């Protein structure tokens, strides 16, 4: 009596997802009454963005999965009774939970449930596994918990989860991450979290605060933050009862929420869907040039992730990231050009970021770094402010400009296209591969609804080089305020403030790198599911036949880290799927004679990743592959690439869309627009050659020649 | 830096003239601690209540008549104004003139 359907099969059917071949998840829907058959008549029905109902139907698979998950642990008690030792997997587990080893002792078995978990993960969180739990006794049919307002550690709730749930899943699990022994089980603990923190109050979550006194004065400050991926880290130097703030005590106090948001107004906002904390309230068009040329965080939703193989893809992205330079770097070796840049609210309504940087000693600015590296300061931004980033840039800045003045590495930020760059850039991604095509894809709300498992390991990577200079609790503390400052932070819109659910801020110091990382975890990822997903019996190359097989063992076994493979499987990718990366931009180039037999990513597994890793659907219309390598990348740094005659020999050369251009010391901007439009004159189109025309004559109107223009792909 | 450290002291001082009151000692004293999350001070400290109200459906489910409940207490509308920073009174806000009114609403209530 069991279904037609097992676990696996949904898990595959959700995970390993495309929209034509997607048969097997529209039965299970329809099967189990998710929803009728109608819904699959749609425009793009099974879209995260368009038709965001499709959470109402996956949500309808909760109640089945909680169901599952509990007959797991009861099955896993049975088998520990029976002194059975075996593994649990998900094709032995049918839809409607039930189980379909070997003995060694009564009262010592022991189940082997890392893959079965591990699997299921992903779906968790997407169909809300959890749902029933806000209910009184676990049960949808019943009014909600009336939970206290003034509770806000929920650590025996996570716990009673955790047990409830996860019994089996035998790996140390730390409700509060600040008890993590290193970075990999902070994101062991988060990716619970993520699940567990689904069920409790949204008011219960952000900045924790107490009522402190100065001169006997009053304030209600944060010592601490509940996070809901971290837990609750509290504030180590909190002091009462000083006679007088000093100026970095002011700082902190003034961009510290917990003073604006209790003293303000309340605040009902039926606009929208996010959630809000308090009042605190009751184009440029250039015509002459136009003249001339016409006369010739909503979708982010908590993602709970495959951690063990998040933790495999989390080294050979480490590998990626092994070839620059990183640590801290004290106040006085701070670089800061942008002193124009609003310095953030409140410190917006007094200046802008020159106005600190100019008052606080290097002394200071030390000091206000280290005190982020013993506590947590939960920041407001406005639709990132300085008490961030001052001590943003002292912890990555190193990396950063490690990372942009490096050449020849998979992650590329801050090269230039010209004096050959762009052809030296092409040959590198290019390489050795034996038989090469080139691909890439868009990331659909990329700044939106990345999640914040992403976000973190994101910094976490970042952070990997602080090795010789910050201790364990050190980095942790850092951490939190990265989440804290840019994860879920206040962001005031308008005169009110607002919650941040998650993604990404365009203010921040590290966002074009940490959009790097993520890149390569997602593009790792497609790559390890695309070689793990293949039948290893088809494969006639005995070396990866073995890759594949060994690979599944570094990730559902051998929990310590197997350098040696990680060492393999990276150099496998960087031989057989060639990354160039920029934030959120990317170049492939690939041997499609192993991509043709699953052994290496195509577009199709970034797509089937991006659908259950960031809860988005990748369309087509956006993505390509080409064949021809005469021809560059369709579109990278927003330019098409074409290989043209130049020096009696060829060199590639990038250029923008001739439309765009023209659409697009006023002089300095012409004249870089002319630049920008030069590569036009190579092409065969005469029209796109006019566009650079066009700006020559308006720039000498306003020297700018073509020699001191060709001289700009001249290595 | 002298004139940076007046204006967060300006501040800071303004808001505590605002923020120290009778309701805050409660929502503290009632903690088990002393510790609260922010996000729920403002449910108790906020004397006065902003309703944002996009349409006229959604109206009738936030703030119909002179009183609504809200972050469970009872709150009274005090005033109404529109889009265009207008006074309109609640007699205004029906089916009938609803296409004539600057939607979005901001309506004040207090604490009842
Ligand atoms: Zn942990
Ligand atoms: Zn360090």
């Amino acid at each position: 009596r069991l279904t037609k359907y097992t676990m696996a099969d949904l898990v595959y059917a959700l995970r390993h997802f495309d929209e034509g071949n997607c048969d097997t998840l529209k039965e299970i829907l329809v099967t189990y009454n998710c929803c009728d058959d109608d819904y699959f008549n749609k425009k793009d029905w099974y879209d995260f963005v368009e038709n965001p109902d499709i959470l109402r139907v996956y949500a309808n698979l909760g109640e089945r999965v909680r169901q599952s998950l509990l007959k797991t642990v009861q099955f896993c008690d049975a088998m520990r009774d029976a002194g059975i030792v075996g593994v649990l997997t998900l094709d032995n587990q049918d839809l409607n939970g039930n189980w379909y080893f070997v003995q060694v002792a009564p009262g010592c078995g022991v189940p082997i449930v890392d893959s079965y978990y591990s699997l299921l993960m992903p779906i968790l969180t997407l169909t809300r596994a959890l749902a029933a739990e806000s209910h009184m006794d676990a049960d949808l049919a019943k009014p909600l918990i009336k939970w206290d307002l003034l509770k806000y550690d929920f650590t025996e709730e996570r716990l009673c989860l955790f047990d409830r749930y996860f019994k089996y899943w035998d790996q140390t699990y730390h409700p509060n991450c600040i008890n993590c022994l290193d970075d990999r089980c902070i994101l062991h603990c988060a990716n619970f979290n993520v699940l567990f923190s689904t069920v409790f109050p949204p008011t219960s979550f952000g900045p924790l605060v107490r009522k402190i006194f100065v001169d006997g004065v009053p304030f209600v400050v944060s010592t601490g933050y509940h996070f809901r991926e971290l837990g609750v880290v509290h504030n180590q130097d909190v002091n009462l009862h000083s006679s007088r703030l000093s100026f970095k005590e002011l700082l902190v106090y003034a961009a510290d929420p917990a003073m604006h948001a209790a003293s303000g107004n309340l605040l009902l906002d039926k606009r929208t869907t996010c959630f809000s904390v308090a009042a605190l309230t009751n184009g440029n068009f250039n015509k002459d040039f136009y003249d001339f040329a016409v006369s010739k965080y909503r979708y982010n939703l908590p993602t709970m992730c495959d951690i063990r193989q998040l933790l495999f893809v989390v080294e050979v992205v480490d590998k990626y990231f092994d070839c620059y330079d990183g640590g801290c770097i004290n106040a006085n070796q701070v670089i800061v050009n942008n002193l124009d840049k609003s310095a953030g609210f409140p410190f917006n309504k007094w200046g802008k970021a020159r106005l600190y940087y100019d008052s606080m000693s290097y002394e200071d600015q030390d000091a206000l770094f280290a005190y982020t590296k013993r506590n947590v300061i939960p920041t407001i931004t406005q639709m990132v402010s300085i008490c961030s980033t001052m001590t943003n840039r002292q912890f990555h800045q190193k990396l950063l400009k490690s990372i942009a003045a490096t050449r020849g590495a998979t992650v590329v930020i801050g090269t230039s296209k010209f004096y050959g760059g762009w052809h030296n850039m092409l040959k590198t991604v290019y390489s050795d591969v034996e038989t090469p095509h080139l691909m890439g894809w868009d990331y659909p709300k990329c700044d939106r609804a990345m999640p914040n498992m992403l976000r973190i390991m994101a910094s976490l990577v970042l952070a990997r080089k602080h090795n010789t200079c910050c201790n364990l609790s050190h980095r942790f503390y850092r951490l939190a305020n990265e989440c804290a400052q840019v994860l879920s932070e206040m962001v005031m819109c308008g005169g009110s403030l607002y919650v941040k659910p998650g993604g990404t801020s365009s203010g921040d110091a590290t966002t074009a790198y940490a959009n790097s990382v993520f890149n390569i975890c997602q593009a790792v990822t497609a790559n390890v599911n695309a070689l793990l997903s293949t039948d290893g019996n088809k494969i006639a190359d005995k070396y990866v036949r073995n890759l594949q097989h060994r690979l599944y063992e570094c990730l559902y076994r051998n929990r310590d880290v197997d350098h040696e493979f990680v060492d393999e499987f990276y150099a496998y990718l960087r031989k057989h799927f060639s990354m160039m990366i920029l934030s959120d931009d990317a170049v492939v180039c690939y041997n499609s004679n192993y991509a043709a037999q699953g052994l290496v990513a195509s577009i199709k597994n970034f797509k089937a990743v991006l659908y259950y890793q960031n809860n988005v659907f990748m369309s087509e219309a956006k993505c390509w592959t080409e064949t021809d390598l005469t021809k560059g990348p369709h579109e990278f740094c927003s330019q098409h690439t074409m290989l043209v005659k130049q020096g009696d020999d060829y060199v590639y050369l990038p250029y923008p869309d001739p439309s765009r251009i023209l659409g697009a010391l006023m002089i300095e901007r012409f004249v870089s627009l002319a630049i920008d439009a030069y590569p036009l004159t190579k092409h065969p189109n005469q029209e796109y050659a006019d566009v650079f025309h066009l700006y020559l004559q308006y720039i000498r109107k306003l020297m700018l020649t073509n020699d001191n223009t060709s001289r700009y792909w001249e290595p | 830096r002298a004139k940076v450290t007046s204006a967060m002291q300006t501040m800071l001082f303004t808001m505590l003239r605002k923020l120290d009151n009778d309701a805050l000692n409660n929502i503290i004293n009632n903690a088990r601690d002393g510790c609260v999350p922010l996000n729920i001070i403002p449910l108790t400290t906020a004397a006065k209540l902003m309703v944002v109200v996009p349409d006229y459906g959604t109206y009738k489910n936030t703030c119909d008549g002179n009183t609504f409940t809200y972050a469970s207490a009872l709150w009274e509308i005090q005033q109404v104004v529109d889009a265009d920073s207008k006074i309109v009174q609640l007699s205004e806000i029906n089916m009938d003139n609803s296409p004539n009114l600057a939607w979005p609403l901001i309506v004040t209530a207090l604490r009842a």
